[PDB]
């Protein structure tokens, strides 16, 4: 996250730190005590499927304390529609193989409905990005949970409001961009798949998931988000399949 | 307006435009000053607007030059006060006033509804937890 | 066919505020969005034909915030629809002042009082509409033409008048501050 703010321990109860084979992956973000939605992308180079983790209760790296929890990752999917090395359809349900325990510390956020989502959280201007991603553009990340406060854009408000660069992917009905362009905040690289959660009401909501973006806080660019939205039926039926006996599966989308 | 015994009595703004509808010569030969007489004649001919009360649901009609502006009663808007806010009950409208899910019902009520760990209250729009930690609320902060 | 609107225009009068648009709709409803720079959006005027959207209720909350609207196009049933943004609107700015309209006069001796009536506006606190002097301050100031000039920071002109003889008003609204839209249409003219 560059430009942000540490989200005080426990303020971010959520967000989830994913692992593979120790290392830091990726973020991800607790919909319930069995469910994790992160980013398709953060699963392009893995080979070792037995050795994921997800950490919840996590606020600085560098210290263990009682809140995490850790639990194995039993299973990945990932929309069949999804490309490696692409942008289109960046989201992944994880299955943890035994559940977390609902503390002060570790609490899931709401997944919405997509009509709700579609015609009320869609319109709320500033949602909160966060992550132990880079600080800057291709800089080191960060020890303690960092968290940003960004504007949603319409889509068209969006190209007519960034650089023209060359050869750049579309930002197809899957993607909604947030943030600012000129220069000063944007989520980042290591940021991926964690939350972009939206408060309504007094409660906060799953609304997009950190996918991807030219460089971090590039000027003349904003930070571009998975659609949760569109995602609603897809999650909802996987949630309530039985699990299989290898980790990835690629599920059809719709 | 013209009527010969009446035209003996000498020019007067009250009797030839007040009091009776004038033409601009008629104006422009008591004012004498072009000037003067454009100032006036730009109301004086301009009309009035309200006159065919277009302010409807007991709105009250100011006249502008070629136009007029409506004051509302608190339960109207519009340029007209045409629009009821009582029958924009709809979820659209500030998600139909509820806290959580909004659910729109054609030929009835909108109803209000919550996301799991949630339950509607008496009011039938607020939502509250009816398990320890409900999703989207965070602990150390209520 | 889903057109986006165009031509999107802000038309305000002590603050009544209209956004219209073009073009008539074929087949297609419109929904209006409003927001400050960094509020959320407020929708109006839900699947409507009109090509017009009344934004006063929205506006008159802070008069001097600077609102964007859109309008939305909707194929004829009910990604993200097509729309078009209006241009920024700043009510304290550039809100039309409403033509006056005097009062009284009254010779209290060799001079004349003018008074001008209190120009409401659509502004509301008390379940009462505010006047314009009450929204703008010293901000606003009245001027009259007699027959030459006078002006006046409240609603009254005191101005000194040649013995026996009649004279004629008018009056105009005036923000000073203001270098466009800076003046309000003449009251009508009255005379003594
Ligand atoms: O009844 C509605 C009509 O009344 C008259 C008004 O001058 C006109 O502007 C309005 O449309
Ligand atoms: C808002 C309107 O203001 C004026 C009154 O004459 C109407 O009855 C109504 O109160
Ligand atoms: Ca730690
Ligand atoms: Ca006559
Ligand atoms: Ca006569
Ligand atoms: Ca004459
Ligand atoms: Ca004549
Ligand atoms: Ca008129
Ligand atoms: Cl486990
Ligand atoms: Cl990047
Ligand atoms: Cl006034
Ligand atoms: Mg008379
Ligand atoms: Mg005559
Ligand atoms: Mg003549
Ligand atoms: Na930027
Ligand atoms: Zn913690
Ligand atoms: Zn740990």
């Amino acid at each position: 996250i560059v430009g942000g703010k540490v989200c005080p321990k426990g303020e971010c109860p959520w967000q989830v730190l994913l692992l593979v084979n120790g290392a830091q992956l990726c973020g991800g973000t607790l919909i319930n005590t069995i469910w994790v939605v992160s980013a398709a992308h953060c699963f392009d180079k893995i080979k070792n499927w037995r050795n994921l983790i997800a950490v919840l209760g996590e606020h600085d790296l560098s210290e263990h304390d009682g809140d995490e929890q850790s639990r194995r990752v039993a299973q990945v999917i990932i929309p069949s529609t999804y490309v490696p090395g692409t942008t289109n359809h960046d989201i992944a349900l994880l299955r943890l193989h035994q559940p977390v325990v609902l503390t002060d510390h570790v609490v899931p956020l709401c997944l919405p409905e997509r009509t709700f989502s579609e015609r009320t959280l869609a319109f709320v201007r500033f949602s909160l990005v966060s992550g132990w991603g880079q600080l800057l553009d291709r800089g080191a990340t960060a020890l303690e949970l960092m968290v940003l406060n960004v504007p949603r854009l319409m889509t068209q408000d969006c190209l007519q409001q960034s650089r023209k660069v060359g050869d750049s992917p579309n930002i197809t009905e899957y993607m909604f961009c947030a943030g600012y362009s000129d220069g000063s905040k944007d989520s980042c690289k290591g940021d991926s798949g964690g939350p972009h959660a939206t408060h309504y009401r007094g409660t906060w909501y799953l609304t997009g998931i950190v996918s991807w973006g030219q460089g971090c806080a590039t000027v003349g660019h904003f930070g571009v988000y998975t659609r949760v939205s569109q995602y609603i039926e897809w999650l909802q039926k996987l949630m309530r399949s039985e699990p299989r006996p290898g980790v990835l599966l690629r599920a059809p989308f719709p | 307006a013209n009527a010969f015994l009446e035209e003996l009595r000498p020019g007067s703004l009250e009797r030839e435009c007040k009091e009776e509808q004038c033409s601009f010569e008629e104006a422009r030969e008591i004012f004498k000053d072009a000037e003067r007489t454009k100032l006036f004649w730009i109301s004086y001919s301009d009309g009035d607007q309200c006159a065919s009360s277009p302010c409807q649901n007991g709105g009250s009609c100011k006249d502008q030059l070629q136009s007029y502006i409506c004051f509302c009663l608190p339960a109207f808007e519009g340029r007209n006060c045409e629009t009821h806010k009582d029958d924009q009950l709809i979820c659209v409208n500030e998600n139909g006033g509820c806290e959580q899910y909004c659910s729109d019902h054609t030929g009835t009520k909108r109803s209000c509804r919550c996301h799991e760990g949630y339950s509607l209250l008496a009011d039938g729009v607020s939502c509250t937890p009816t398990v320890e930690y409900p999703c989207g609320k965070i602990p150390i902060l209520e | 066919a889903t057109v986006a609107a165009y031509n999107l225009t802000w038309k305000s009068t002590n603050f009544k505020t209209i956004l219209e648009w073009e073009p008539k709709p074929v087949n297609q409803v419109y929904t209006v969005q409003i927001s400050t720079k960094s509020g959320d959006w407020k929708s109006k005027c839900f699947y409507t034909t009109d090509t017009e959207c009344d934004l006063t209720d929205e506006i008159v909350k802070d008069v001097k915030q600077t609102y964007l609207a859109r309008v939305f196009s909707y194929p004829a049933g009910n990604g993200e629809p097509l729309y078009e943004n209006s241009p920024e609107f700043t009510p304290y700015l550039e809100t039309n002042l409403g033509q006056p309209t005097i009062q009284s006069f009254e010779q209290v001796g060799t001079k004349v009082n003018v008074t001008v009536e209190d120009e409401r506006t659509l502004v509301r606190r008390n379940n009462t509409f505010l006047s314009l002097r009450d929204v703008f301050g010293k901000d606003l100031i009245y001027t009259l033409y007699y027959w030459k000039t006078a002006k006046t920071n409240t609603n009254e002109f005191l101005i000194d008048v040649d013995k026996g003889e009649n004279y004629c008003f008018s009056v105009q609204a005036v923000i000073p501050s203001r270098t466009v839209n800076r003046k309000s249409t003449d009251s009508p003219v009255e005379c003594m």
